DNA sequence: CTGCAGGGTTTTTGTACAGCCAGACAGTGGAGTACTACCACTGTGTAAGACAGGCCAGATC
DNA sequence: CACAGTGGTAGTACTCCACTGTCTGGCTGTACAAAAACCCTGCAG
DNA sequence: GATCTGGCCTGTCTTA
């Protein structure tokens, strides 16, 4: 299969140019995806025209540092 | 700096215009088809990247040489399109994770079995080693059966 | 034109972004005790990009133009 | 009402306390027993005549549907 | 015009008398307080395309 | 060697219900001076 | 009427 041989061939290649893998999957985006399903459904406009715009303002906003801060608060 | 890494293998091949997935040319990396892949496992190097990828598919249309389009394909190893993004050379890991937990899951409905005893077997026999593995991997691990491999069940 | 798509324009976005992290930014230059009129013009962005489709994606009914049930998304991190 | 998991409730609570507070809304445990009213078993009730095949104890809550299946192997499952 | 320097302007910044309320301190015995860990387990990963073999059907001498 | 959750239970940690005296910090009537910072004017290039 | 070869067909493997 086409990953084995990925992974019995070019990893020690491919760790040494960069120095990591796991930190470069696409794991921010598959998990993401359940974020859009989840404000397709519950905070977009219910309509054809404008309903991607709401789901690409609320989805840039969920992922914004500065409202991340106040989450803990210091505890 | 841009390092374009989050794309599944369908799209890494697509937006390289390599032929995917089942081809002869396994590596998206490397250039070795799937008999060189399958003789010497461990030993290579990367090769490919995007600018070599546009040279290859000018080569590929020009066609210097008046070869045939069976040893033309072979010369530019598998460049059948032009390329239209770069993507760093790079492994996906969780697809990765989820093609060896896969490969084991096959590897262990052949086990059950006697495969390498019997050659052929046939889809009844194939049944009835995986619902076997099924029901003893869900008496022990606590698996339920899976439609497709995610990435939990392969953890 | 039958694709429906929305986006952001790539630099405007970056620089908001970007400027988002603003706080750590500084807060790193102080932990590390780095020089802060000095050495302004000296940083260094890495910046990892993916894609990605899904799958049955549901329709609605609207006004058109009809649309396929697949949906792309490409974002940056 | 409006559909606020308990965990991200007591995240709200916890951000609503730390700042400013004069802490406003009341805290998990607290509400845990608030609704031991709302829900059944806690009422006393009683029919006349006694019913029939049904036990008077006026408490019972959530009881689980198997209804006292005898799970032992040879017998349906 | 610039530069500095006695003093002015008004304004601050604080210490000064002197009486007096508001809340912390100690404590206690324990309560109920409030905040944490532990426990298994979830979701987002989701369809065509490549290749080898067998064979059949129509064109040719 | 994803990762942010999902609600209930047991445990620790603390912060309080009452009795008590004591203590410091900060409020109020003008008087009294030291700093503040421009602005004047005074004497000099 | 025999023969030959291109294209049709089906099963398996690969990532999804
Ligand atoms: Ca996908
Ligand atoms: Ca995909
Ligand atoms: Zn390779």
């Amino acid at each position: 299969t086409n990953y084995l041989h990925k992974t019995l061939a070019h990893v020690p290649e491919i760790v040494e140019r960069d120095g990591s893998i796991g930190a470069w999957a696409s794991e921010g985006n598959e998990s993401g995806n359940k974020l859009f399903r989840r404000f397709r459904k519950m905070n977009a406009r219910q309509s054809k025209t404008f309903e991607l715009e709401d789901i690409l303002k609320h989805h840039w906003l969920y992922t914004s540092k500065y409202l991340q801060k106040f989450m803990e608060a210091h505890k | 700096f841009f390092r374009g890494t989050g794309y599944d293998e369908k799209m890494v091949r697509e937006m390289e215009g390599l032929e995917a997935s089942g081809s002869t040319y396994i590596c998206t990396l490397c250039d070795s088809t799937r008999a060189e892949a399958s003789q010497n496992m461990v030993l290579h190097s990367i090769t490919r990247s995007h600018d070599e990828n546009l040279e290859r598919y000018e080569i590929w249309r020009k066609n210097p040489f008046s070869e045939s389009a069976d040893e033309l394909r072979d010369r530019v190893k598998g460049v059948s399109a032009k390329p239209f993004m770069e993507t760093q050379p790079t492994l996906d890991a969780l697809h990765c994770d989820i093609g060896n937990a896969t490969e084991f899951y096959k590897i262990f409905q052949d086990e059950i079995g006697e495969v390498y005893q019997k050659p052929n077997p046939s889809r009844e026999e194939r049944r009835r080693w995986r619902s076997t593995l099924d029901k003893q991997l869900r008496k022990k691990m606590k698996l339920k059966p899976v439609m497709r491999m995610n990435g939990n069940y392969a953890r | 034109a039958d694709t429906i798509s929305r986006r952001f324009r790539y630099d405007v976005a970056l620089v908001s972004a970007l400027k988002d992290l603003e706080e750590d930014i500084m807060e790193g230059l102080r932990e590390r005790a780095l020089d802060d009129s000095m050495c302004t013009s000296g940083f260094t962005v890495v910046v990892k990009e993916s894609c990605d489709g899904m799958g049955d994606v549901s329709e609605k009914h609207g006004s058109g133009p009809a649309v396929p049930e697949k949906a792309v998304r490409f974002s940056f991190t | 009402n409006t559909f606020l998991s308990c965990s991200q409730y007591h995240k709200m609570y916890r951000t609503v306390k730390a700042t400013s507070g004069r802490q406003i809304f009341q805290p998990l445990h607290t509400l845990r027993n608030a609704e031991k009213e709302l829900l059944p078993g806690f009422h006393q009730f009683e029919w006349q005549p006694a019913l029939k095949n049904v036990s008077t104890s006026w408490d019972v809550g959530i009881i689980d549907g198997l209804s006292g299946w005898t799970v032992s192997v040879d017998d349906v499952p």
